[PDB]
């Protein structure tokens, strides 16, 4: 009895030991996926670097953007913040910022855009734009990195489902 | 993202310059610390917002502080995945694993079922235990409740309950369950742990566990996660769902503690007055799916306070929930198996898995006659703890040695010991034929000859 | 029969011995195939990951102009 | 920004320009820099609660803001230092002010900033990666226990550059500089924690480490484990207090940290002059108790915030000197007394009621406070190991179990012990019932007592089934008669009153009965039982009950010489008197 | 019904009934006594 | 309190405070906390009133150092002859000890009614014994309060079956309990009896009892008492 007893416990650290290392195998599984998950993303991370890197192509699309934002904004006086690299650039499109604006909205004309003396890193961001109000009270984050993190919660689904069926 | 906020009162936030919130919407509260809590919208009224704070609002700077607002309502991101991985009450993984991809972002407050689409409980299943056969009977998708007590084996009762289901139901595709706590302790945490670690559940199961020393929005919140959870596996997976929630009192007393902080009207016992539809949220969100296979079955656990039967907890527990299984502190005084009390437990619907064609015609009636006869021998207990023992009749002392014997061997198994529907159904035939023949008058004339050896 | 009883216990003992060590060379060799398995569906994974690398690409050349 | 406090109503002010602070923040109010708590903000306004008296406030006085919450000094000076519900010396403002009073707006540091120390790098060097929690050195400071670890305070991670080590330095001195991602940081042997906030940890774990009691009666039935839970009636004239020293002088934890809500004067200077007088016996006699203990002490006349928060930063120091890893307890004295200071400061804080006058966060904070507690293991690169063990004790107005203190103790501590007056009565020793008493921690620390094969678990169980049929047998002594019962009955009886006598009773006063070894414990269980199996052997031989009464006089003299004797070195002879025991069995079988 | 005086009188109630138990009960044992002797000089 | 702070802590002399009707005291501070019109609490009373009274009580001590000493002994009215009353739980778990007051007796046409069933002083080991006021004093309180309570009992066992059942103890708790209530108990309003008086009254009243009748008392006291 006492050795049926022992041998139980011993069949039981054993099953134990089984469903650990299943629970392993399965915890190496999800890793992989996510390792997987986390690579594409790092794929999809090199590919808007390098999409980051054409100033010609992403000059319409910074003004398209900040026409989106400033419609999600529709604020008398706008202040901008954008990296240092894109100040010339946007300093140049401030014309066409304001045309842009006008003609998105005419019940709701741009008075003044006030230009942030504060730079974005360089490291931190390879590109977007920070769209806020006179106040600075709301803001509105034209970010790239951000859009893409933000729009990678309602893709990963829609791009597993693709992928994985 | 908002970067304005006007006041702060108490355990809650108000905000400014914004405008389209939308209820419970989803919303990231950046501190000025550089925490980062998540938190859901309470109200809107013009161009001001109030929401609360699920973190708390001690040590927040005012101007300092940055929101950004969704703007979508409370999402969850549910996927086929959750099985054999456990989750915190925020929704972050507690198995110290890696990221969880997401198959779908659902809402988790859940959707009721619509009464024409909504389908009666069938079938049956084996429990393991015999008063969870013969006296209640316990429907595959049907919902019942189990009230226990402060210090009583109600984790045990649990652990034995989740152990032998998928075990005994084989004798009737192996059965999935969820594990959900809300507020409770490390120690029954750790109880539960080794609980579904000794089953192997774990594995086709998922964990929602919310700590005590967590916040109180976590633990309310964790129930909704929970549910959205078994709702996905009900219908998009197309499996069977067990559901199995634990410390519904501190969700409950948290529950009040909001409704107090907010200065809202309190309802009876100070509770809240929409805590009837809020547990009648998750209570009503079990049940079968007509069309669709598998099914939501509820067996939820809660303590009465001060082992009060009379608590309001139990009451509106009882007035949400169809039928609920009590655990007496009088019986588990008696260093007997699990005190489960015959007469206060009961089942919404005893007669579906009753009759032929499901197991046997034997069944109902002799539940009845076990009833009367189990009440009688109690009455007839009263009675000759009263008066006397040479002051009773017959059937008294008959009766009282019958549920004696009924509390002794049929209400006392084991916890790791699961009886199968068969060995229930044989006991009860042995355990009536203690009684006399013209004792039970709730049984057949056939099915007393059948029974009888 | 004290030699029959010491006998029999010897013998359950070599039996029990003999069941731990059957679950030790059984829990060695799943540990074994379990590798292996993690390895051929981190394969599988890896072409996956090829295909939804064209597919991140796609994902990532419709995500540029989306800010509109 | 600077507050000026636009409106006062009672103790409550309300301070413009306050947007600066925050909420729940402490804040010196008015000129005099009276201690307050920020309650409320609204705007630029924020409302304030200030815990002293409002008297002497006027308008137009600045009101500077902490900027943070309240928080507690963890480090060197912190032992051997007696202090108030606001972590504030008494002795040292008695020395100070020279006045047997305590003047309102006055303010002195938790730790000796005037008291210099000699400290030194353990197991920390430059260029070495060390996170928080992780001893960057070592410093003396009581003269019982070795040097406390000055360790990496919290949120803090990085490669060290300049150590100040080693040397002689005060607590207000930086004795490293850390280079950190915010590149140049300065860190000190002293460190400042949070009192709403644990003691942050590596990882935490199951207590499976018995905490002896000193105690048989504590060590055997309602036994508590270290970092282990229990609680207890608060009921004064009950000789709880002796118990309490003897459960923190016999404990195997290294340090105390005991924590007061509120009380009588009488009590509390009593609590007071007795703490001093004790003194160790470890290694002979190092320093007195209060060297290698904390005391916080608040009377009745004090605040409410220091009576609720006081378990907070009990805990909080407690769980400080546990993130040295280091076995500590926490003692809490009448906490109904930081209960009902919790109502008020639910009234004052506009909360509606729940049940009874009970706030409505109030299960909540009890939850909280039983939570804190436990064995685990600290964070840092030490990994050292620790645990805290919750005592505390309940002292309801009326008495009723149905109280919500009552029912939050009973429902948070896994362990209760209740102190009976008429135990007390009954001119016996330390008061428990036996009845009442339960614990739902006998699995794991039988399971984890069967590692030495020291198991009172099943001496434990049989002498409990053997006091519940000997309750049985009382009930029956009294509804029919002691004479008309069997044998078995009379033995069981006379057992019983052997066991409440040489076995559950203990001297404190003694040398040898002050502390029972766990050892001694499981010899006097074994004895016993050996005693009561050889009973119910020489029952069923056909020996007479008056004559083996007569003949095993000897050994029932012999076995109540077992709890005396001094030091169980030779726990062997008792051993011998059970096989005279077994002899007596012999005596049994011949007349 | 539920009323501070009815909880008086149910109180008074309940203290009187047990000191009326306390009485019936010493009562029931000089009595229990008394027909002791009685019994054994009944039997003499 | 703060004329008795005074002379205490500067002056150095022996204080003492007494103060009548703390419930009226009680109506007045539930007067001056509506004044700020804030929301009463159970019964209409201030839920800061323990504090209130935590800040009254605490007056009263011995300080370290100082020869004189100041105590404090207060006074309250229980409402509708009540215990039940707020007041009297808030002064019953800070204060040790309370003096109470039996309607029946003070009913009955006698000196103070003070229950000694309900009288009780957790300091009271302090104030007694040799070189503070007597060896015999602890003793023959014991025993003449379970002279009191036991002849109560015996009072209440002789009304049910009569004084012919009365036993040994039981008509000495008797004898001991009328005598106790027509002597020991009734003082007077001047009148102001010594605590040697005191306890020679008690020894006289305990006379009446044989020398086995106490068992509360201890050989070597009776053996130094008795004479």
């Amino acid at each position: 009895g006492n050795f049926k007893s022992k041998l139980k416990k011993a069949m039981l650290s054993q099953q134990i030991t089984k469903s650990t290392i299943a629970n392993k195998m399965r915890l190496k599984v999800l890793s992989a996926r996510e390792q997987s998950l986390d690579g594409i993303f790092e794929e999809t991370k090199e590919k808007l670097s390098g999409i980051a890197n054409n100033r010609d192509e992403y000059k319409p699309i910074l003004q398209s953007l900040i026409v989106e934002a400033l419609l999600k904004l529709l604020e008398p006086k706008a202040i901008v913040k954008a990296l240092e690299r894109d100040v010339d650039l946007i300093e140049s499109m401030k014309d066409d910022i304001m045309r842009e604006y006008g003609e998105k909205a005419q019940r709701a004309p741009l008075e003044e855009i006030v230009i942030s003396n504060d730079y974005l890193n360089k490291d931190l961001v390879s590109g977007g734009v920070v769209v806020s109000n006179a106040s600075d009270k709301i803001e509105i984050n034209n970010t790239l990195e951000e859009r893409l993190k933000l729009l990678s919660e309602e893709a990963l689904p829609a791009i597993r489902l693709e992928l994985y069926g | 993202n908002y970067n304005t906020v006007s006041g702060v009162n108490g355990p809650l936030v108000i905000l400014e310059k914004v405008k389209f919130p939308r209820y419970n919407e989803i919303v990231n509260l950046t501190l000025p610390d550089g925490t980062v809590r998540q938190g859901q919208v309470l109200e809107i009224r013009g161009d001001r917002a109030i929401v609360q704070v699920f973190e708390g609002t001690s040590g927040i700077d005012v101007k300092k502080t940055t929101v950004e607002f969704t703007g979508e309502s409370l999402r969850i991101p549910v996927s086929e995945d959750m099985l054999g991985r456990i989750f915190d009450g925020s929704g972050r993984p507690i198995d110290n694993g890696p990221k969880v991809f997401a198959e779908d972002y659902l809402d988790i407050n859940g959707s009721p079922i619509n009464p024409y689409a909504r389908i009666y409980p069938e079938e049956m299943i084996s429990t393991g235990v015999s008063a969870i056969d013969t006296m209640n009977s316990i429907a595959r998708g049907q919902k019942i409740p189990i009230f226990s007590a402060s210090g009583l084996p109600h984790n045990e009762i649990a652990a034995q309950i989740c152990r032998q289901a998928g075990l005994v139901r084989p004798t009737k595709e192996n059965f999935s369950i969820v594990f959900a706590a809300m507020g409770v302790n490390l120690e029954t945490a750790r109880f539960f742990k080794q609980d579904f670690e000794e089953n192997g559940s774990l594995e086709r199961t998922s964990l929602f566990l919310n700590l005590a020393n967590d916040p109180t929005i976590e633990r309310i919140i964790t129930p909704r996660l929970a549910l959205t959870t078994a709702e996905y596996l009900a219908y998009q997976t197309e499996r069977h769902v067990l559901t199995i929630l634990t410390d519904m009192s501190s969700y409950a007393d948290a529950l009040r503690e909001v409704s107090a902080a907010r200065e809202e009207v309190p309802g009876r016992r100070g509770y809240p007055g929409y805590m009837y539809t809020d547990l009648s949220t998750i209570y009503e969100r079990a049940g079968r799916v007509e069309g669709r296979n598998g099914s939501i079955t509820q067996i939820p656990i809660l303590t009465m306070p001060n082992d009060d039967i009379t608590h309001p907890i139990p009451d509106l527990t009882g007035y949400i929930t169809e039928g609920q299984i009590f655990v007496d502190r009088q019986l588990h005084n008696k260093g007997i198996y699990p005190p489960i009390n015959v007469l206060p437990s009961l089942s919404r619907l005893m007669k579906s898995a009753i009759g032929e064609g499901m197991t046997r015609k034997d069944h109902g009636d002799v539940s009845n006659q076990l009833y009367a006869k189990y009440a009688i021998g109690k009455d007839a207990a009263a009675m000759k703890a009263v008066v006397g023992e040479e002051a009773l009749s017959i059937e008294d002392k008959l009766s009282l040695e019958f549920l004696e014997k009924f509390e002794k061997t049929f209400i006392t198994q084991g916890a790791y010991e699961d009886r199968t529907v068969f060995e229930s159904l044989d006991q009860a035939w042995s355990l009536l034929r203690i009684y006399p023949k013209e004792m039970l008058n709730r049984i057949s004339p056939k099915i007393l000859d059948e029974f009888y050896d | 029969a004290a030699k029959e009883i010491d006998s029999y216990k010897i013998q359950k003992d070599k039996e029990l011995k003999e069941f731990e060590q059957k679950n030790a060379g059984g829990v060695g060799e799943l540990e074994k195939k379990a590798e292996a398995g993690v390895q051929g569906e981190l394969a599988e994974i890896k072409k996956i990951a090829e295909k939804k690398k064209d597919d991140v690409v796609k994902i990532l050349i419709e995500t540029v102009i989306k800010p509109s | 920004e600077y507050g000026a406090i636009y409106s006062v109503s009672g103790p409550v002010v309300i301070a413009e320009n306050m947007i600066g602070c925050a909420m729940y923040e402490l804040v010196k109010v008015g000129h005099d820099n009276l201690v307050g708590e920020v309650i409320r903000i609204d705007g630029d306004k924020a409302t304030i609660q200030v815990y002293e008296e409002t008297a002497g406030l006027t308008v137009g006085d600045p009101v500077l803001r902490t900027g943070k919450p309240l928080s507690v000094e963890l480090g060197p000076g912190l032992m051997e230092t007696i202090y108030d519900g606001i972590q504030r010396p008494l002795k040292a403002i008695k020395e100070e002010s020279q006045s047997i009073y305590i003047p309102r707006g006055i303010d002195t540091p938790a730790l000796d900033r005037t008291i210099k120390w000699q400290f030194t790098p353990g197991k920390f060097q430059v260029g070495d990666h060390i996170s928080g929690g992780d001893i960057y050195g070592s410093v003396f400071e009581n003269s019982l226990i070795s040097s406390h670890k000055i360790l990496l305070p919290p949120r803090s991670r990085g490669t060290i550059t300049w150590i100040a080590p080693a040397g002689e330095y005060t607590l207000d001195e930086k004795i490293l500089e850390v280079e950190f991602d915010g590149k140049k940081s300065d860190f000190t042997l002293y460190h400042t924690w949070p009192v709403r906030v644990p003691r942050p940890v590596t990882e935490k774990l199951s207590a499976d480490y018995p905490l002896l009691t000193g105690q048989r009666v504590l060590d055997a039935l309602f036994p508590c484990v270290q970092g282990g839970t229990t609680c207890i009636p608060g009921a004064f004239g009950c000789g709880k207090t002796v118990i309490s020293q003897s459960l923190s002088k016999y404990s195997n934890s290294d340090a105390i940290i005991y924590v007061g809500c509120g009380e009588r004067g009488n009590e509390m200077a009593e609590v007071l002059m007795e703490f001093p007088e004790l003194y160790t016996e470890m290694s002979g006699t190092k320093e007195p108790i209060m060297k290698r203990t904390t005391l916080v002490a608040n009377t009745s006349n004090m605040p409410v915030a220091a009576r609720e928060a006081s378990i907070y930063t009990g805990i909080t120091l407690a769980e400080y000197f546990r993130d040295q890893g280091k076995n500590v307890s926490m003692i809490a004295d009448s906490s109904s007394r930081w209960a009902e200071a919790l109502r008020e400061i639910s009234g004052r804080l506009g909360e509606m009621p729940a049940d009874q006058g009970f706030p409505a966060y109030l299960g909540a904070k009890l939850a909280s406070f039983y939570e804190r507690a436990g064995k685990a293991v600290a964070l840092g690169s030490p990994d050292r190991t620790g645990s805290v063990s919750i005592v505390a004790a309940v002292s309801p107005a009326g008495g009723d179990f149905s109280d919500p203190v009552t029912t939050a103790t009973l429902g948070i501590t896994q362990v209760f012990w209740g102190l009976d007056k008429k135990l007390a009565q009954r001119k016996h020793f330390p008061s428990i019932n036996t009845s009442v008493s339960y614990s739902k921690y006998t699995n794991v620390l039988n399971k984890f007592y069967d590692s030495n094969y020291p198991e009172f678990p099943v001496l434990r169980d049989r002498m409990k089934e053997i006091l519940s049929n000997a309750e049985e047998l009382e009930q029956v002594v009294q509804l029919v008669g002691k004479s008309a019962l069997s044998d078995s009955d009379k033995i069981t009886l006379d057992v019983a009153t052997l066991i409440k006598e040489d076995f559950l009773q203990q001297n404190g006063y003694s040398t040898y009965d002050a502390f029972c070894p766990i050892w001694k414990t499981f010899d006097m269980m074994r004895a016993f039982i050996s005693y009561h199996d050889e009973a119910q052997k020489a029952v069923a031989n056909g020996a007479n009950w008056s004559k083996l009464a007569d003949s095993t006089g000897d050994v029932k003299h012999a076995v109540s010489s077992s709890k005396f004797f001094e030091p169980s070195r030779g726990e062997k002879e008792v051993h011998g008197e059970f096989e005279k025991l077994l002899s007596t069995m012999q005596e049994r079988f011949a007349e | 019904f539920p009323t501070r005086m009815t909880l008086g009188l149910m109180k008074t109630k309940l203290k009187g009934a047990n000191q009326g138990y306390s009485l019936l009960k010493r009562k029931s044992e000089a009595l229990t006594k008394r027909f002791r002797d009685i019994t054994k000089r009944i039997d003499d």
